[PDB]
């Protein structure tokens, strides 16, 4: 009953903030380093650690403050946050690649302006 | 409610100690921790006793209003008849 | 397509835990229960990032167990209808193509695979290639996939995989 | 009625003073 193209979401849920690949991965890397420490406690479930292996081999950031800083720059920019999330991992090369993958951003902004605000992404987005 | 501007009996009414008695009671039959120091003591029903008496069951009472407004009553700030 | 809400959980404590670490013992339930099911409407529960509130424990009117609501924010992965995630395929076989997002397990069917893909058990990994063998999909590679659907079995959920739609598949 | 026209609930403060745990 729901669809990224037409942005219909149940209000329950509203107020989440999605966040990316990369962020769940410190999240978890946080986790990490709270229960490798403090022992005397049982090993998390195996679909916690399947988790964690797909959001580490598919992380887009692999540096803190290049996390922050792309969490800054799209969030200083106006879109919709699971949208947001969606674009920013699959960190698309083009703007008409982000507009047929993504049917949402259809005139929420210009081509050049999709396009270099991908450039922009791509260039703070640490290769490897 | 809050604590301050409670509107209810200081006493624990003997519902209200019946039903604790036999709460705590129960409670130390599934191997609660007591809180008193008992002296050879095993009937968990004797052992809430002595627990009333000494203030320590842990137990909040929640007094319901008629307007559906409630006062949560520790066992050790209301006093016991006995 | 994981997400991160408030959830509410109910935790049954029995006598024993009563006492010091009471409430450390209400939050390790909560992480043993809560952490790992599925429920259909918020999906694969990945982790608890904090937990925000427990609820004045209730003494149940007999049988002795405190109820402890808990309020907590937790990670959630939950797929939608049309959705283009970033998978990884696990198996490949004749009946279809099974896929992995994260927790969640997904199977694609060849019907609505295109026809420029076949299978050829002669490869060394049993595996879907193409005639000009451009496009080879085997074990561990990442794919792109749109969920069509999705289904809960016994408490866990399996969704299904579509490659209808352009610029979708290997990357 | 009596002793159903109330709720008990569980301090867990007051459980940080048990004994045998």
């Amino acid at each position: 009953e729901e669809d990224a193209s037409q942005l219909i979401f149940p209000k329950e849920f509203e107020t989440a903030e999605t966040l990316l690949n990369s962020e769940v991965h410190m999240l978890l890397e946080h986790r990490k380093q709270q229960n490798e420490s403090a022992e005397d406690e049982q090993e998390l479930s195996e679909v916690f650690m399947k988790t964690l292996n797909y959001t580490a081999r598919f992380s887009r950031f692999k540096n803190r403050e290049t996390i922050a800083s792309v969490r800054s720059l799209l969030l200083q920019k106006k879109l919709h946050k699971f949208e947001l999330a969606c674009l920013a991992n699959l960190c698309p090369e083009t703007a008409e690649e982000s507009k047929a993958l993504i049917p949402s951003l259809e005139g929420r902004f210009e081509d050049e302006e999709l396009q270099q605000i991908l450039d922009d992404i791509q260039t703070k987005r640490s290769f490897q | 409610q809050a604590n301050q501007k409670r509107i209810t009996t200081p006493y624990m009414t003997k519902y209200e100690r019946a039903r604790v008695l036999g709460t705590r009671a129960l409670q130390i039959a599934m191997c609660a921790p007591v809180m008193v120091e008992l002296e050879g003591e095993t009937d968990p029903l004797l052992i809430a006793m002595k627990e009333l008496k000494a203030r320590k069951i842990p137990i909040i009472i929640r007094r319901y209003l008629p307007d559906g407004s409630y006062e949560d009553w520790g066992v050790d700030e209301l006093i016991i008849t006995d | 397509m994981f997400y991160h809400i408030s959830l509410e959980h109910e935790i049954l404590l029995h006598p024993r835990y009563f006492g010091p670490n009471l409430l450390n013992t209400v939050k390790q339930k909560l992480f043993t229960e809560v952490e790992g099911t599925c429920t259909g409407k918020y999906g694969f529960v990945i982790a608890v990032t904090t937990i925000d509130n427990i609820g004045a424990g209730v003494i149940q009117p007999g049988r002795g167990f405190v109820l402890y609501p808990v309020k907590y924010k937790a990670i959630v992965f939950r797929p939608f209808k049309g959705e283009v995630v970033d998978a990884v395929v696990t198996q490949v076989n004749k009946v279809g193509l099974f896929t992995e997002i994260g927790p969640m397990s997904c199977f694609i069917s060849r019907h609505s695979i295109p026809s420029e893909m076949e299978f050829d058990p002669n490869s060394n990994p049993p595996c879907y290639k193409t005639m000009d063998e451009d496009i080879v999909i085997q074990q561990d590679d990442e794919i792109r996939l749109k969920i069509v659907g999705t289904r809960v079995d016994k408490n866990d959920i399996f969704a299904i995989g579509s490659l209808m739609d352009d610029y979708l598949g290997l990357v | 009625a009596g002793t159903g026209c109330f709720d008990l609930l569980l301090d867990a403060e007051k459980c940080k003073y048990g004994m045998e745990i």
